């Protein structure tokens, strides 16, 4: 009827990391809350991809990946226990740094939502964070999710 | 609106890359 | 605008010609273009800002720009 | 005809929008990163706008041809539901 630049049926109301900060190799627990608008056939897929380095997507990984459904309409709230990435596919000098996660969202094949996060990743001790040793040591580090500031982007797709 | 009034002013027209017609 | 209009004329100029050689833009497509390139860089700087800030940095670096291309999913 | 007008966008120019994004202080190195990211937006965005042009059987992008083409972008917010 109204002219919108949104159409989604599916939109989000929140997401909880709940396990923040945490080790790098801790699984990702997402507490996602949406809203269904009207029923759909397909199921809605969700990415985790974690970015391994800035200088090229070459080194992304995508770390899970889950098939929701059926969705009923209303309120939803499930949670995704997504797989840590794996620290010997990142370039060692890009490891222990600042990074982005992406939790994207698609309908058919077409993605409708991108959530970027800010991720840090630090030693758990003084020493190591003042002196990074030669092998880095992957037990030794703290990821910290900027879960506060997510930046959403919303794309219009076609549904059914 | 009143962005949307002054947006085409201010560039060079006498380039032939440009077409106000 | 916070560009001058004449350099990023020239510019708009030779990515389109070099798209196409046989196109032509009118002076507000290319302020359209402008305005949305300026908005662009400006929401893109403070997305590169966060994320200097999240790596507990107060300098921003050409790693934290690409970064903030990723994050507003381009 | 002249090439590298990528290069005409000023320091000043890029220092000013870093300021108006609250970046005080950039190095040396920001300056050919943003230009970088510039020319691929731009070239991303009139891409999606010749194509609104040529569809209407058109040799002159308009301004219209421009917004049809960002909205294609997809809209960035800072937190959910907004
Ligand atoms: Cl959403
Ligand atoms: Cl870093
Ligand atoms: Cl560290
Ligand atoms: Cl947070
Ligand atoms: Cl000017
Ligand atoms: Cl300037
Ligand atoms: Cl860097
Ligand atoms: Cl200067």
């Amino acid at each position: 009827p109204l002219g919108s630049p949104n159409s989604s049926i599916v939109s989000l109301l929140g997401i909880k990391v709940l396990n923040n900060p945490a080790k790098f190799t801790d699984p990702y627990e997402f507490e996602i809350t949406f809203e269904c608008l009207e029923s759909l056939k397909h199921d809605l897929e969700w990415k985790l991809t974690y970015v391994g380095s800035s200088r090229s997507l070459d080194h992304d990984q995508e770390l899970d990946s889950i098939l929701v459904g059926p969705v009923p309409v209303g309120v939803n709230k499930f949670v995704f226990s997504a797989d840590p990435p794996s620290a010997e596919l990142i370039p060692a000098s890009e490891l222990v740094s600042v990074t982005v996660i992406l939790l994207s969202c698609s309908y058919d094949g077409r993605e409708f939502v991108r959530v970027g996060y800010y991720v840090n990743n630090e030693y758990d001790e003084e020493e190591l964070r003042e002196n990074p040793p030669a092998k880095v040591q992957v037990d030794h580090i703290v990821r910290n999710i900027l879960a506060e500031k997510p930046r959403v982007t919303r794309f219009n797709i076609v549904w059914d | 609106i009143q962005d949307l009034i002054d947006m085409g002013y201010g560039y060079d027209e006498s380039d032939s890359f440009i077409d106000n017609s | 605008a916070l560009i001058r209009k004449l350099p990023f004329q020239r510019l708009v100029r030779e990515i389109a010609q070099d798209f196409k050689t046989d196109l032509r833009f009118q002076s507000a497509a290319i302020g359209a273009l402008q305005e949305a390139s300026e908005a662009y860089l400006v929401a893109l700087f403070e997305d590169t800002n966060l994320c200097a800030i999240h790596a507990k940095r107060v300098t921003i670096m050409p790693k934290d720009i690409q970064l903030a291309r990723r994050i507003r999913g381009e | 005809v002249l090439r590298d007008n990528i290069q005409g966008i000023t320091k000043p120019a890029i220092r000013r929008l870093a300021r108006r994004g609250g970046v005080k202080r950039i190095s040396g190195l920001i300056y050919e990163e943003t230009r970088g990211v510039l020319k691929v937006f731009l070239e991303n965005v009139i891409r999606d706008a010749v194509t609104y042009t040529e569809h209407a059987k058109r040799k002159t992008v308009t301004a219209m041809d421009v917004v049809y083409a960002l909205k294609r972008q997809g809209r960035t917010l800072y937190g959910f539901g907004g």
